[PDB]
DNA sequence: GTCCTATCGATCTTCGGAAGAGATTCAGAG
DNA sequence: CTCTGAATCTCTTCCCGCGCGCCGTAGGAC
């Protein structure tokens, strides 16, 4: 199996994951682990950003590569907002800063 | 948005309602026939935002044209529908609400900021009882809980001059009214006023959470909820099934409850409900939001479903399920793949063979970049539909596209880095992925229906990286240890053994060839054997020390095969590595001075060859394996048919009583293994001399050429325990208790084994199976929890300048040694200038990398201990210094500034998780060092030290031999005598203690009494009895003051005295003595007055890092002087440890049962052993040292893999000890702003000092605690990592009302705020951050 | 094709500072592509940017040299069309 | 039949987990 | 009379991918 581009998790936008779905192979926190163990810093920010959680960023990607430009904007991975979300919704006020 | 940090803290109501963009008043999301969202419920259109992606729900309006706009059909505001994930709404609840988590946290935040138990607040939460508020003259005290009897009472007995209010209420007044500073300045003057150790702490506690209470904005009532927040109905969809129903959503069914429990509490507070009534819905209302916050935390968790209890939003946020390990940490990526493997042996070392489907549908995207560049299709629309019909002009599209662009493969489990790597694709006919044979060991990959996973790098910097860093050539090295990860496979050497050996008589023998290639063609015109032995011209070249080749051309006396292979080995070795049978060993070490000569490129290259070379003559080789391979010694029979009578013998004395039952056993037992011992070695003498050939005259024996014997010799598979297995006999076995079996199992597998014989071995079968399925978990937890706590290291910076280290020495234990000192100090720098073995002359210099031939030259000198720099003791704040890292084990050079040393260490240490279980011997010169002893009457040294050990300076001066001669030995050799391999060195009693006394004097016992402290025994056995003292616990105070004595006594009044030494020979008796020189006895030195009688594979290092105290802490003395008892053990015995200039009465409680090693008088030290068994590292370091405790972490975490043969660097085991003492705790606060005591980041109080005392104010005194790695991982200063490792719900909650705010300094909060990690490349991009600033 | 680095390892005196430098040059290559300081093999740019660090004629200094001076380059047409614009009005 | 409100608001939730550590209660005595 | 020991309670933790298969609010009132 594999996956150019299909199917989106609703509640974090995500990738599918199976083989009955049009789904991609999930990067598992050792295989991020391996990564960090060389010096792949962009990679990483691109496997975990551009291809799977950064929805305006996986489309300037894809138009970018169609392109022939090769280059991402990664912006900020959604599960992380829904995180956010998920933690105001207790008695908790947790925010960015600028500083 | 932009961001550089993340705060954490309370959330005021207020707050909430800035959050919320509407109250959500009816609990309906949709009807149940139309799809349209209920307005004012969960799911309203104008509160959250519009459904429709750009159009209003009313339908006024449907296009950008209205964009921003207010309709008043339906009140729903037109935009971009996104927004309805973002947008929050809130509930205003109808009476106050305790927050469940700050109510039920680890201890109790509003139990403690209030000082009432967590069941009384609980009471009082759940409307059981009232509390008295306001109390004004009433006897009844500031919170005072009370029942509602006593509130009945107080109802009469006071009228409204007291005031008692119910749950969270109450609770709320007591906030309201908290005065915080003015309390924190009371409590903390009230310190002062106790000792009370047992409520110090928990005051130091509260003192402390009322300090970050008034250090941060946050208010008390904010503990109490008075507004939710409602989650954003997108993030809990009502998602439709199959037909006209919507999937269940636990959270909106939660909502569901609490607003439907609260909209009836607000109807019967509108219409008076009675007291009774408004307080059990006030009571229900709170629960239903406890279930709402973190279900669970109730007396039982609701349920829809088969007892199925619905997830709260605490349980959405923790868990191996929540979004910490399942959504952020790791995601699904697009453009990514899997397949079953297979082996492809044409593929170069750095190519990778892929289906042609799996590559179109990977690469999509670039065909189409292809095709609008190319001007052959249109658009996308057209280039899709091309590429849907896959034509033959698209296979050439895909063939320029892939032309060089890696990709990364991914087996899973990837227990070590070197599970991802990155190929160069091929396109290949089916739908295997073609993988190569020499990179199949660093996967771990068997072939055997093994799926493995392919990602696309897109970006340009992606595919440069893989390129560079993971790429298959990038990687020939192991970062855990200078060990190749291309260690040839079991199929090519098992064709070099074969095409290298020599035979007897061969055809072709003898003659002369003029070079390698003249003997190729030989072998391939079938004039000659492979095996033929012949002399052959052959010419090698040698570089120079400046590195120049010289060629030298010689005759050489080689084999056929020999000479073949030298036509591939590359230009810079000698002859004599390829004139031997080479096997997995002896290749392994050929390839690596490859890479130590020639240089990388070529040694990929020369790998390839000799796969190549390899895989061919193993298929000429044609070495199958068969029944008639397996051979049986002939004397087989006869050694089964001595040794069993031999066993009847053992029997016979047990059928005539001569013999006790365990002693039959551990005799029949040792006979079956001696048997066994020579079954096998007539089993394998015989397998090598199966082989005698005729050398043109009289037969020779030689090497066998026997399938098996090849294939164990070799090192493919199949090692000696196999071959006895198969061909000797399978022997004996144990018990799932462990116990061996009487009668072994004499057969082989080439025999048949009966039925009881295979019902035997299931035992150790299932046992094994069963081993390896449980510890392949508790590996990968270790590996889990060493990464969580060492991922923040990384080499930040070069030189830190210090000078200190720790040195390096030969382990030497059993005996003789067991690792060498190369080994140890390879690849690090000095610590200080190397000196030359004597005296006044330094050999190397105080900061120089010690590489292979400085190495060489220590080795060179007798140098046996030397001092290196050590990632523990680097002085860089917030990181660690390239130079203590020294060497990085996968490069040779020394490690580049930017590397993320933490998380390599964390998977070296963890990799082989999986292997470990989860269930005078030469002459030498006698070295006495840490001696304490004194003389008796041979005056062999009076061993009076539990220290002495004497070492053994070899024939070449080095310590090869020590060990510890305890105290009471004899030392027979000693003063540095020297003494052959198997002399008694000394003699020891190995049951008892033994006391002796230094003079020789008349003794009485003074102040014994029999009956009293001792027991007239009779001694049964002959009638004269040595008296046995009577113990602590078997009299009572008339025989425990009474304390026996054997004090030396003589008629001047006093001792012979030692020069400068006043204390009498005064000598005691402990418990369970047996003294045989009564009264008027004379005791001469060296005597013995009387005699006293009396683990684990992966757990060992699992404990061992999570440093759990032992169940039987060997207590180890402090400070130092001579030791005292104190009373005698009542519940528990005390001592005291008096230093005249010292704490003359340092008690300290002792277990009766453990004996002691020291009685009345024993100099003692800090660390001195009290008892035996193992240390403690937590006193380790608080008593010893920084440098002693990391000793023993090390080497007791290495002696577990030593055991299993597994070799992994010392260095990583450093760092993580790093890790766990980067926590200090204050001694003295001075001039500091610190505590008077408290636990501080070393960091943080190192750096303090360092300006502190650049001013010249007092710094601060510290002692550096050693924090267990899973407690250490939670205790950071960065509350993203801990609460995204475990105990979510305790973290978030601690830090919450600590105000707390993250740097985001680490890998795993730039993991998961999706920005450059600061380690490799994104080190490079913050350094140039941080500099252009 | 590259099947090693190491030539331009031993180069750029870094594992990490080579791919960045690399990654500068093939963008430079790719998008308002400059043509390569190397003949070409129908290779991707980034296997034509680490061609050109082994021949040892691209580093960091050598990109921020071309940078400042095509910078300037483009200030200098800058003057002229500023001054030509003053001309024109009167 | 469809459409509504609500949770064993006259039970018994499973005993066949280890363990590891804090927290919370209780002794022998100063 | 309550101070340091233990002693008993609750809370938390347990490798990782793949691939199916099925199953998925309830009772009673108008
Ligand atoms: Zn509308
Ligand atoms: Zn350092």
């Amino acid at each position: 199996h594999a996956r150019s581009t299909g199917s989106y998790s609703l509640v974090t936008q995500q990738p599918l994951g199976g083989k009955a779905q049009f789904g991609g192979q999930r990067f598992g926190e050792m295989e991020v682990w391996a990564l960090e163990a060389y010096g792949a810093a962009y990679t990483l920010q691109e496997m975990l950003t551009v291809k799977s959680d950064d929805v305006n960023g996986r489309t300037k990607m894809y138009k970018n590569i169609v392109d022939g430009n090769h280059q991402m904007e990664p912006g900020m991975p959604e599960s992380f907002n829904v995180l956010l979300k998920e933690i105001r919704s207790l008695g908790i006020n947790i925010e960015l800063e600028d500083e | 948005e932009e961001f550089d940090a993340i705060k954490i803290a309370l959330a005021s109501p207020d707050m909430i309602r800035s959050w919320s963009f509407g109250e959500v008043k009816k609990p309906e999301t949709i009807n149940y026939r139309t799809f349209k969202p209920e307005r004012d419920g969960l799911f309203c259109a104008r509160i959250f935002g519009p459904v429709k992606d750009y159009e209003c729900l009313c339908g006024k309006y449907k296009r950008l044209k209205h964009r921003g706009v207010i309709c008043e059909k339906c009140g729903v505001e037109v935009t971009q529908t996104k927004v309805r994930r973002e947008r929050m709404g809130h509930i205003e609840l109808a009476s106050p609400t305790a927050h469940i988590w700050f109510l039920k946290s680890l201890p109790s935040r509003i139990g403690l900021l209030l000082d009432m138990p967590l069941r009384d607040i609980e009471r009082v939460l759940y409307f059981e009882s009232y509390v008295v508020i306001e109390g004004g003259m009433t006897n009844l005290e500031r919170q005072q809980i009370l029942t509602e009897e006593q509130y009945l009472d107080a109802l009469e007995e006071f009228g409204d001059e007291f005031d008692a209010k119910m749950g969270a209420e109450a609770i709320q007044a007591l906030l309201k009214s908290m005065d915080l500073e003015q309390e924190c300045e009371q409590l903390r003057e009230e310190l002062n006023e106790t000792n009370s150790e047992t409520k110090r702490k928990k005051l130091t506690k509260r003192i402390k959470l009322l300090e970050a209470f008034v250090q941060s904005g946050n208010k008390p009532e904010w503990m109490i909820l008075t507004v939710l927040p409602v989650l954003p109905p997108d993030l809990r969809p009502l998602v439709p099934l199959d037909g006209g129903r919507f999937a269940t959503s636990d959270l909106n069914d939660l909502y569901r409850r609490v607003i439907n429990r609260n909209n009836r509490l607000k109807r019967l507070l509108d219409l008076a409900a009675p007291d009774i009534i408004v307080r059990n819905e006030k009571r229900m209302l709170q629960e239903a939001v406890d279930a709402l916050l973190d279900n669970g935390r109730r007396g039982r968790a609701i349920t829809g479903s088969n007892k199925r209890p619905l997830k709260s939003l605490a349980d959405m946020i923790k868990g191996k399920q929540g979004r910490f390990r399942q959504n952020l940490l790791g995601k699904r990526v697009d453009y990514s793949g899997r397949s079953v493997i297979t082996v492809g042996p044409y593929l170069r070392l750095h190519q990778c063979g892929l289906p042609k489907k799996m590559a179109l549908e990977l690469f999509k995207p670039f065909i189409y970049g292809k095709l609008e560049l190319r001007g052959l299709a249109t658009t996308i629309k057209a280039a899709k539909k091309m590429v849907e019909r896959e034509e033959a002009v698209v296979w050439d599209i895909l063939d320029e596209v892939i032309r060089e662009h890696p990709v990364l493969l991914n087996r899973a489990p990837t227990l070590h880095r070197l599970g991802i790597q990155a190929f160069e694709p091929v396109l290949i006919e089916g739908k295997a992925i073609q993988l190569h044979p020499l990179v199949c060991a660093a996967y771990n990959a068997d072939f055997d229906g093994d799926q493995m996973a392919v990602h696309v790098p897109l970006t340009l910097e992606a595919q440069l990286e893989a390129r560079a860093l993971m790429m298959s050539t990038n990687n020939i090295l192991s970062p855990a240890n200078g060990e190749p990860i291309i260690v040839p496979s079991q199929d090519v050497v098992l064709g070099l053994y074969y095409m290298t050996r020599d035979c007897v008589n061969a055809k072709g023998e003898g003659m002369v060839l003029t070079g390698p290639k003249e003997a190729e063609r030989l072998y391939r015109s079938g004039l000659a054997s492979l095996h033929a032995r012949v002399k052959v011209r052959i010419t090698e070249y040698e570089k120079d020390a400046n590195g120049e080749l010289v060629a030298k051309t010689s005759l050489k006396d080689t084999t056929v095969g020999r000479a073949i292979l030298w036509m591939i080995v590359p230009k810079g070795l000698p002859y004599s590595i390829v004139n031997q049978a080479l096997g997995k060993k002896a290749i392994s070490k050929m390839l690596n001075t490859c890479y130590r000569i020639l240089g990388l490129k070529p040694t990929v290259i020369f790998a390839d060859q000799i796969m190549y070379t390899g895989f061919a003559y193993a298929a000429r080789s044609g070495a199958s394996v068969g029944i008639d391979d397996m051979v049986i010694p002939e004397k087989k029979h006869e050694i089964i048919s001595e040794a069993e009578a031999e066993v009847a013998e053992i029997q016979e004395q047990f059928q005539s009583g001569l013999v006790t039952a365990g002693e039959r056993y551990n005799k029949v037992i040792d006979i079956w293994a001696a048997a066994n011992d020579r079954v096998s070695k007539a089993m394998m003498d015989n397998l090598q001399t199966e082989t005698v050939i005729n050398r043109d005259g009289q037969e020779e024996k030689q090497v066998s050429f026997n399938s098996i014997y090849m294939m164990a010799d070799s090192g493919a598979r199949g090692s000696a325990a196999q071959i006895r297995q198969l061909a000797g006999m399978r022997g004996l076995m144990a018990k799932p208790d462990g116990s061996i079996i009487e009668t072994p199992i004499t057969a082989n597998f080439r025999e048949g084994l009966n039925v009881l014989q295979y019902f035997i071995s299931t035992h150790g079968a299932r046992k094994g199976l069963a081993d390896t399925a449980l510890k392949t978990a508790n590996s990968g937890y270790l590996t889990r929890r060493l990464v969580d706590v060492a991922q923040d290291l990384v080499v930040t910076e070069d030189d830190c300048g210090t000078h200190e280290g720790i040195m390096m020495t030969p382990v030497i234990e059993g005996g003789d040694v067991k690792e060498p000192l190369r080994d140890r100090v390879l690849g690090r720098v000095t610590a200080e200038d190397v000196l030359k073995p004597g005296t006044a002359d330094i050999l190397v210099p105080r900061n120089t990398l010690l590489h292979e031939q400085w190495c060489d030259l220590l080795e060179e000198n007798s140098v046996d201990a030397v001092k290196v720099r050590s990632v523990v003791s680097c002085d860089t704040d917030f990181g660690v210094c390239a130079h203590c890292y020294g060497r990085d084990l996968a490069r040779g050079h020394i490690i580049n500034k930017g590397e993320a040393i933490g998380v390599i260490a964390a998977q070296s240490i963890g990799e082989p998780g999986t292997q470990l279980t989860m269930r005078v011997k030469n002459k030498g010169s006698i070295k006495l060092s840490n001696v304490k002893s004194v003389v008796n009457s041979s005056g062999k040294l009076v061993i009076t030290s539990r220290n002495t050990e004497l070492k053994l300076i070899d024939e070449f001066g080095r310590t090869k031999e020590s060990y510890k001669v305890p105290y009471g030995a004899v030392l027979a050799k000693g003063d540095g005598e020297q003494v052959a391999g198997g002399e008694t060195v000394a003699n020891w009693d190995p049951h008892t203690m033994p006391v002796i006394t230094e003079v020789s004097g008349f003794v009485r016992f003074t102040d014994m009494i029999d009956g009293q402290t001792i027991t007239r025994q009779t001694d049964e056995l002959t009638g004269l009895s040595s008296l046995v003292v009577l113990d602590s616990a078997e009299r009572t105070a008339g025989g425990k003051d009474l304390r026996p004595a054997l004090k030396i006594v003589d008629a001047q009044g006093n001792d012979v005295l030692i020069p400068g030494t006043d204390m009498p020979a005064q000598y005691f008796l402990p418990g369970k003595a047996i003294v045989q020189l009564e009264d008027g006895v004379q005791i001469s030195s060296g005597d013995t007055l009387a005699r006293i009688p009396q683990t684990g594979g992966l757990p060992r290092v699992a404990d061992l890092f999570e440093a759990r105290r032992p169940k039987e802490p060997a207590i180890l003395a402090e400070i130092s002087g001579i030791v005292s008892f104190g009373k005698e053990t009542k519940g528990k015995r005390r001592l005291v440890i008096t230093p005249v200039d010292g704490s003359d009465p340092y008690e300290e409680m002792i277990p009766k049962w453990r004996q002691l090693n020291v009685f009345e008088g024993e100099r003692v030290e800090r660390g001195d052993v009290i008892s035996d068994g193992p240390e403690a590292p937590h006193d380790i370091l608080r008593l010893r040292g920084v440098h002693a405790v990391t000793r023993y972490i090390v080497n007791e975490v290495q002696d577990v893999y030593r055991l299993q043969g597994v070799k992994i660097n010392d260095k990583h085991i450093e760092v993580i000890v790093r890790q766990m003492l980067r926590k200090a705790t204050i001694v003295n606060a001075g001039s500091s702003d610190f505590l008077e005591g408290e636990q501080v980041e070393y960091s943080r109080v190192k750096i303090a000092n360092r300006e502190l005392e650049a001013n010249g104010k007092v710094g601060a005194t510290y002692s550096r605690d050693l924090l267990g790695i899973t407690k250490a991982s939670l205790a950071t200063e960065s509350f993203i990592s801990a609460a995204s490792f475990q105990e979510t719900t305790r973290v978030l909650t601690e830090a919450a009302v600590a105000g707390k705010r993250d740097e985001l300094r680490g890998l795993k909060e730039n993991v998961i705020v999706g920005r450059l990690i600061p380690a490799g490349t994104g080190y490079a991009y913050h350094q140039d951050r941080m500099r252009r600033r | 094709a590259r099947v090693t680095v190491q030539d331009a390892v031993e180069k750029i005196g870094n594992r990490f500072d080579l791919v960045l430098v690399a990654a500068r040059r093939a963008r430079q290559m790719q998008v308002g592509g400059k043509d390569p300081l190397v003949p070409e093999e129908n290779d991707k740019t980034t296997v034509i940017a680490l061609r050109e660090i082994e021949e040892g004629l691209i580093n960091n200094q050598i990109l921020d040299v071309r940078e400042r001076q095509e910078q300037q380059e483009q200030e200098a047409a800058e003057l002229q069309a500023v001054t030509a614009i003053a001309e024109g009005r009167r």
